């Protein structure tokens, strides 16, 4: 079962990292998934694992791996967990209550902030209802917070999205953070994605 | 959807835009104040214009949702703040006239100067030379000349501008709902909609009258003592039963009596507790002072400064070509950014000032979780009192002994305590009548009781009747003495000091009672105590989400202002003064005048 190495170093270590409301999704399969490629980044703000243990991870083998990446604030990172409420949790990215995987977040103030302000990262603010688990909604229609039918941006009509203003002089809890979520599962399969072993 | 949901959505959008706009404006202002040039002024002006315009349009949109269909009692406060603090009612021509008048008055006050009559080519500004001359010089003629020259060269110009200004302000205030501008100022203390905590705009006047009536005797005893000492000083101008002439109070106006300590010390032989020499010997600096203040604040349970505070704030004057303003201020730029700007030397006064500014920064840090429109003190007096209590607690001999600046071979007899209490009194008690009289005069002027031809007459009559101070030179209606003050000429309220003076002492007595301390109140420290810190934080974190009466009841247990703590603070000094004044007459008569 000699194979090549997985592209972990590519989902991490990227220039553009995608906004939260349009989070990326990469499938990992048919390779050797060495987990020593990470830990080479900054001291993580959070390394919570749910289905397995971080140490009991090198020797284990999976079926398929999904990686999701986006950028959020500092005080919103606590909302990425099974069964949590808040703006980001129910309007941008919702996790199932039986999640089996790990969540990695590390500060990236030195790469995602500018003196004049960075307006290339957005996040949805208004929506009609909640979000189903592992769902995405990328659309732009004027919100109707009123009785009169909405036509355009004006009174009681709002543009759904909004951008951050990341600056290097912001305090902790407002600086950008890079978040990567891995979702493993063990089921009926030839166990394609196995850890490095001989 | 009902009104409340739309109001909540609008509030969310407004907060999320106003945070960024306010941050940009504050950053521009700081960049100007640290690196004074011209392009910084341009950027600051642009940011201010953007912020003002945005507030104007947001108020115009916010004027749509009615206030009588909302029962949440927290949306209502923010909506009222938007509707009241950004609305423009007067026509464009009147607004331009008012702005031009304000700018002209500010420029006249700032650029005003006087020249020596002997040498017209020689001129000196107010702040560098006039303040120093009024402070340290001891000679009747020069002080009288400086006082008269400044009054005649400022008030005469500023009188017509004030006369035109009062009418426009009265029209603007009467436009919305208020009777006049005095009601507009007094509306800050109003509380509505809460049962058992209501406060009307007319209650403040009665409360101030009651507190001053309860304060008067101590002030008159101190006045008699100071008059006797000044008689011992000046032998041909002061009268035994007269009043103190205005040009012998240690400063330009008489707001503070601090500069009379070197002349009226109860016991000259006993030295003070100045610790400048020890700080010089131990090789200290600004960093050490600020670290000590941080440690003191940590010792009571409050959190300490962030890394951005040490990274961004400047604590020493760069000098050289980097011009800057050395007035100590505490900045709150938002988005978790806090800085302090000051030029720190090695002096005990700088120690106390650093403690005061760190207290202000802690107050700003405490409530940084409420909505954008509620991140402010309960009223205009809480913030100053919270700042001042730290300086009160950080000057005790016990704290200095624990720190190490004061030698352990120091003893506290009668005379040291008497001197300390007198020095505190000369600055605290000596300013209350001045503030009360000034605010009362402005209130009558705005209300219209005093006509335009009796301004100076009523001003000096009330000065004699309340402050017990008589002018050295008669003034006709061509003079405008109140305009010579910065606050009066720059459109600022003045009762906040009167409120903070009582608030700080109530807070200090409550905190010392919570720490289980015995002995005189003037010797109290809360450095190690953690109950006091938590109790203070419980009020600090509130912000503006509750009426100030509720916070006051939570802290001290009293709904209204009380003067008992202030009297209890000065009790030994009061007894000593009562024992000392058994010979000289107590009181004053207004019939006397220095000019025959
Ligand atoms: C609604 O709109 C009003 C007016 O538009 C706003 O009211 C202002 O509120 C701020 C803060 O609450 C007031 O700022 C205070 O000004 C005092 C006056 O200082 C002047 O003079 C000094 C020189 O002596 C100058 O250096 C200075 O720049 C001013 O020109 C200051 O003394 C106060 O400082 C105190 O607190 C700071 C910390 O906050 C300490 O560091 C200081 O040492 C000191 O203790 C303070 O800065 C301002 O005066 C108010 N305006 C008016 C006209 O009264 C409301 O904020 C606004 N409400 C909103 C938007 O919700
Ligand atoms: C008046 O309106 C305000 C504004 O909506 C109401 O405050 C709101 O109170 C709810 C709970 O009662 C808060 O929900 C909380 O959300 C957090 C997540 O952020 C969650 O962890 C908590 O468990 C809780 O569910 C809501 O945040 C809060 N609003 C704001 C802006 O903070 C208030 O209750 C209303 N009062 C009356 C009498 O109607
Ligand atoms: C608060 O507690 C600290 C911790 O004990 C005190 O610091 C000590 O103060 C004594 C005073 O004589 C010194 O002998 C010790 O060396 C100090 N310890 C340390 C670790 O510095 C502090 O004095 C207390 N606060 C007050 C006001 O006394
Ligand atoms: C990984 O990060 C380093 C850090 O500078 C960078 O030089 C390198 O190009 C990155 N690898 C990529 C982008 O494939
Ligand atoms: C999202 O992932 C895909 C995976 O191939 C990658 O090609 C793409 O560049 C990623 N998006 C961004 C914005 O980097
Ligand atoms: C101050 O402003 C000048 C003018 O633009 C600028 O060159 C300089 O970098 C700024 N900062 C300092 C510390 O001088
Ligand atoms: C105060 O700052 C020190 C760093 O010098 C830190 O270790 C400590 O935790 C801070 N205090 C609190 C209460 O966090
Ligand atoms: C000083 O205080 C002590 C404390 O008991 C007292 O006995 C003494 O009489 C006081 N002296 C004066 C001059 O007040």
């Amino acid at each position: 079962n000699v194979t090549n190495l997985c592209p972990f170093h590519e989902v991490f270590n990227a220039t553009r990292f995608a906004s939260v409301y349009a989070w990326n999704r990469t499938r990992i399969s048919n390779c050797v998934a060495d987990y020593s490629v990470l830990y080479n980044f900054a001291p993580f703000f959070a390394f919570k694992c749910y289905g397995v243990s971080p140490t009991k991870l090198n020797d284990l083998c999976f079926t398929n791996v999904y990686a999701d990446s986006f950028v959020i604030k500092g005080n919103e990172v606590s909302q990425i967990a099974p069964g949590q409420t808040g703006n980001i949790a129910d309007y941008n990215y919702k996790l199932p209550d039986d999640f089996t995987g790990c969540v990695i977040a590390w500060n990236s103030n030195k790469l995602d902030s500018k003196h004049s302000g960075n307006y290339d990262y957005w996040y949805r603010l208004f929506r009609k209802s909640k979000l189903k688990p592992f769902e995405r909604d990328i659309s732009t229609e004027i919100y109707q917070a009123g009785n009169k039918p909405c036509k355009g941006k004006g009174p009681n009509c709002y543009f759904p999205l909004q951008s951050y203003g990341f600056r290097p002089t912001y305090g902790v809890g407002h600086q950008p953070y890079r978040v990567v979520v891995l979702s493993f599962e063990l089921l009926h399969a030839p166990a394609t994605v196995c850890g490095p072993k001989k | 959807s009902t009104i409340e949901e739309q109001a909540k959505t609008f509030l969310d959008k407004f907060n999320h835009e106003a945070e960024d706009l306010f941050y940009q404006s504050s950053l521009a202002s700081w960049n100007y104040n640290t690196n004074i040039t011209e392009e910084n002024v341009q950027n600051m002006n642009n940011a201010g214009d953007k912020w003002s315009a945005f507030l104007k349009e947001q108020s115009t949109l916010a004027q749509m949702y009615p206030l009588q269909e909302i029962q949440n009692l927290t949306v209502k406060l923010q909506l009222q703040a938007l509707q009241q603090n950004g609305s423009s009612v007067l026509s464009e021509d009147k607004s331009k006239r008012l702005n031009t008048i304000l700018n002209t008055m500010s420029t006249i006050y700032s650029t005003g100067k006087v020249c020596n009559p002997d040498n017209p080519q020689e001129c000196l500004l107010l702040e560098p030379g006039l303040n120093e001359i009024m402070a340290n010089s001891l000679d009747y003629n020069e002080r009288l000349w400086a006082w008269e020259s400044w009054r005649s060269e400022v008030g005469k110009q500023l009188r017509p501008l004030y006369e035109e200004y009062v009418v426009l302000k009265n029209e603007m205030a009467r436009a919305n709902h208020y009777e006049d501008y005095g009601d507009y100022w007094r509306g800050d203390y109003e509380v509505n909609g809460v049962d058992g905590y209501d406060y009307s705009r007319g209650q403040l006047i009665e409360d101030v009258e009651h507190t001053f009536e309860e304060i008067k005797p101590l002030y008159e005893h101190l006045h008699a003592y100071v008059r006797a000492k000044l008689m011992n000083a000046y032998p041909s101008y002061i009268s035994p039963i007269g009043c103190l002439p205005a040009h012998l109070l240690g400063d330009m106006w008489g707001r503070f009596w601090t500069n009379l300590y070197s002349l009226t010390v109860p016991f000259g032989q006993k030295p003070n507790i100045d610790v400048t020499d020890a700080m010089v010997d131990q090789a200290w600096d600004a960093q050490r002072i600020f670290k000590e203040a941080e440690k003191f604040f940590v010792s009571v349970g409050l959190p300490n400064m962030t890394q951005g505070f040490w990274e961004n704030s400047m604590l020493t004057d760069p000098g050289n070509v980097q011009k800057a303003v050395c007035h100590p201020t505490a900045w709150d730029l938002g988005k978790g950014d806090f800085r302090i700007l000051m030029c720190t030397k090695v002096t005990m006064d700088d120690f106390l000032t650093a403690h005061h500014e760190m207290g202000h920064i802690q107050y700003d840090m405490a409530y940084a979780a409420q909505p954008f429109l509620l991140r402010n003190g309960a009223n205009e007096g809480f913030h100053e009192a919270v700042g001042e209590i730290m300086s009160l607690s950080a000057a005790t001999p016990k704290h200095l002994k624990s720190i190490g600046l004061l030698s352990p071979d120091f003893q506290e007899d009668n005379e040291t305590e008497i001197n300390f209490l007198l020095k505190q009194a000369l600055t605290i008690v000596g300013t209350l009548p001045f503030t009360y009289m000034l605010e009362k005069w402005r209130w009558m002027v705005f209300k219209g009781e005093i006509p335009k031809d009796q301004w100076m007459k009523k001003w000096w009559e009330m000065k004699r009747e309340i402050v017990g101070v008589v002018e050295p030179v008669p003034h006709d209606e061509t003079y405008c003495d109140p305009a010579s003050l910065f606050h009066v000429s720059n459109d600022y309220s003045f009762i906040r000091y009167y409120t903070r003076t009582l608030y700080q002492f109530q807070f200090q007595e409550a905190l010392c009672q919570a720490a289980k301390h015995e002995g005189p109140l003037h010797k109290c420290d809360i450095s190690n105590s953690t109950e006091a810190g938590q109790k203070l934080f419980n009020m600090l974190r509130l912000g503006k989400s509750e009426p100030w009466t509720l916070a006051l009841e939570n802290v001290v247990g009293a709904k209204n202002m009380n003067v008992r703590p202030l009297l209890n603070y000065f009790e030994p000094l009061f007894t000593w003064l009562k024992d000392q004044n058994k010979n000289s007459f107590v009181g004053w008569s207004t019939d006397w005048s220095p000019y025959a």
